[PDB]
């Protein structure tokens, strides 16, 4: 059941094929290759909004205004 | 000068024709036609960021960066 | 088993990188696209959740109204931070290959949940429609932000269910 | 000028201005390409947190070492900073649209801003980068030439205020490069 924790996974995928910063993280061995340089993450972090956050976001909202993607279905 | 402040000019552009919902916070004279129904606020504010939104950012460019 | 015990148990994250992520591509369909369409979902998912609310709330703007159920700070917060959940959750469905901890974990009741608070569910439905579409295209990579250097190939399967999931969600709050 | 703003503009207070009715009749005169020049604001201030993290992400993607335990970017303290500092500039550049005069953006935010950034070792190529990424969303969200389906406005050519806007990130550039 949802628990009402709002906690839900937080992934984080790293192909950080060629990157100089060196992996420390993984706890398997080695495949002897690529994988080698790329990870998935897998966290369960509780989502949170603060209500500062929130106002900027509705004073975005309240001018009817999109981005670039999807039709204008607004009637104001 | 830049005052070091991290206020800015936060601009909020109403354009409400044929909204429902009154106008009523400016108070200046009227046009008489559709800029009655809308409007720019202009306002000085503190500009701030918060953790939450940067630990977003911090975890898209993870996300997006190869080498 | 690492991201199960992470997401129900085991209270600190999972890092499958190296052998562990070899063994991990073994498991589910599709690896390599796989992982590709779910960081287009995840990488991209402040935009998608942004978009959603405020598509939702342009075509009713009566939400942000004094009656509305975003009105204020602190109900403007919970939707926005309602939004993200789902998307993760639907994320991570796409990353296991499964439904089965997005229907426990956040679908099983939802909706009985939303009904006591009077959570709108047509404006709900409205949402999670738009962040369908976005997660669609961001799978096809025919976003208006598109990643540069994916290898060329068809990710129609994936798409088709990573949309299922999301009717997942729609059938369980509508 | 936009005298309702002189308030707002040397941050005497933190009172909210308005502009309605036959004021903002007369300041679509005041102004050129009113009706267009407003409409250009409300689609850059409307999408300000996406215009910004894309940029800083950008910037990052194309740089990671800012991320890195020795980069300007790291900690979420330096993180934020960073965000704000777009939006502040960014927010600069809308005023500079809205009133199509580039004065409050040169004096109240640029004046003294490399000299400032020179002490804290924030990296001029980095900014460069981050305020490039900006302008092009800018760009893109005044002249849009997607079909009248996928416009908030009425169709048509918005590339002159596109050029203008672009102008002004240009001022920030020089200023900080
Ligand atoms: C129509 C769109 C709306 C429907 C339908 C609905 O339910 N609410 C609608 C609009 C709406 N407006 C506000 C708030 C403000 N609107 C303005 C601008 C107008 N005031 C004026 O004087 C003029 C022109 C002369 C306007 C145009 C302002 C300044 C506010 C206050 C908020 C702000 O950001 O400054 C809301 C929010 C809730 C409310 O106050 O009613 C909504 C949802
Ligand atoms: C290359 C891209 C980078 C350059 C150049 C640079 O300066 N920094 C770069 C990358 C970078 N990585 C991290 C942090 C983490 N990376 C991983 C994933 C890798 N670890 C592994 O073990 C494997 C595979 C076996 C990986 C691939 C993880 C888990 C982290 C820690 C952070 C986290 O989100 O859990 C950073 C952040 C700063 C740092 O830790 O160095 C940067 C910028
Ligand atoms: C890292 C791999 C990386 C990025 C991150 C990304 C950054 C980047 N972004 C652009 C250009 C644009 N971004 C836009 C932003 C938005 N559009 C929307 O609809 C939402 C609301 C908002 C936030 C995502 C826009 C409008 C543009 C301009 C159009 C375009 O697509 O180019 C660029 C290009 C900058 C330039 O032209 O110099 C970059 C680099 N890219 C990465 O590589
Ligand atoms: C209010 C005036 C209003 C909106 C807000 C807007 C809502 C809306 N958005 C879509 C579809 C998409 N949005 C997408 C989001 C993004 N794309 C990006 O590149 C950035 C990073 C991110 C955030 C802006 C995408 C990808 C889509 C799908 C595009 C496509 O299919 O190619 C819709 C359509 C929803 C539907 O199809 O049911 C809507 C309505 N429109 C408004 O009027
Ligand atoms: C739909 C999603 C896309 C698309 C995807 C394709 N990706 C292909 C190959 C591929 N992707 C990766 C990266 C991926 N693997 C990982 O382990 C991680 C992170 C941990 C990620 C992000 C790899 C390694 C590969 C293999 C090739 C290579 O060496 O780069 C791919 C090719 C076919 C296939 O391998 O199955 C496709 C089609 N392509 C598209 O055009 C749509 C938009
Ligand atoms: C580039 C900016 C755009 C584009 C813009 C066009 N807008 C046009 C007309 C127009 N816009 C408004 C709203 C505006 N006036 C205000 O007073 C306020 C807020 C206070 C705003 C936001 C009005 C009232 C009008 C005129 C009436 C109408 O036609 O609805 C317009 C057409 C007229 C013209 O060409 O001058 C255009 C082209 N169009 C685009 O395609 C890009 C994306
Ligand atoms: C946004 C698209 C919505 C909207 C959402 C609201 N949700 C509110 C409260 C709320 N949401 C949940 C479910 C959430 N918690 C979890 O643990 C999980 C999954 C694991 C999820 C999806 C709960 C349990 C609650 C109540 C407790 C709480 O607030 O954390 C909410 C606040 C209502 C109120 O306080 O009055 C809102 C506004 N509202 C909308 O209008 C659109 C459709
Ligand atoms: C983001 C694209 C950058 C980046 C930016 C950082 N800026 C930091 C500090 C800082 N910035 C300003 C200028 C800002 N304040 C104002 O009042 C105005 C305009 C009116 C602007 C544009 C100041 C004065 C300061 C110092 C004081 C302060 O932060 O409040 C900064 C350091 C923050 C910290 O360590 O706390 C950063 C990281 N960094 C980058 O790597 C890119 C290029
Ligand atoms: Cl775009
Ligand atoms: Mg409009
Ligand atoms: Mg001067």
């Amino acid at each position: 059941a949802m628990d009402k924790s709002a906690k839900a996974p937080q992934i984080t995928i790293f192909d950080h094929r060629g990157c100089s910063r060196a992996p420390k993280e993984s706890t398997g061995g080695k495949a002897g290759g690529q994988d080698d340089e790329m990870m998935v993450k897998v966290a369960s972090t509780k989502v949170t909004v603060s209500e500062s956050d929130a106002a900027k976001k509705l004073q975005e909202f309240i001018t009817f205004e999109k981005g670039i993607d999807g039709p204008f279905t607004s009637k104001n | 000068a830049m005052d070091k402040s991290a206020k800015a000019p936060v601009i909020t552009i109403f354009d409400h024709r044929g909204c429902s919902r009154a106008p009523k916070e400016y108070t200046g004279a009227k046009a008489g036609g559709k800029d009655d129904e809308m409007m720019v606020k202009a306002q000085s504010v503190k500009i701030e960021v918060s953790t939450g939104t940067a630990e977003g950012v911090l975890a898209t460019s993870l996300a997006k960066m190869t080498k | 088993d690492a991201f199960s015990r992470v997401v129900t148990a085991d209270s600190k994250a999972a890092y499958v990188g190296g052998a562990d992520l070899q063994a991990l591509k073994k498991f589910i369909s599709e690896g390599n696209k796989r992982l590709d369409s779910v960081n287009s979902i995840v990488s991209n998912a402040s935009c998608i959740v942004s978009d959603a609310v405020s598509g939702m709330i342009c075509e009713n703007p009566s939400l942000i109204s004094p009656s509305g159920n975003c009105y204020t700070n602190r109900r403007m917060a919970a939707c926005l931070r309602d939004g993200e959940i789902i998307l993760r959750y639907v994320s991570y469905a796409l990353l296991s290959g499964d439904a089965s901890v997005l229907e426990d974990r956040c679908l099983n009741g939802l909706k009985e949940t939303y009904s006591s608070l009077g959570v709108p569910a047509n404006s709900n439905a409205r949402a999670v429609s738009i962040m369908k579409a976005c997660a669609v295209a961001f799978v096809n990579n025919t976003a208006s932000q598109k990643k540069l250097s994916t290898p060329q190939g068809d990710c129609s399967g994936l798409a088709s269910e990573v949309g299922g999931y999301f009717d997942k969600v729609t059938a369980a709050i509508s």
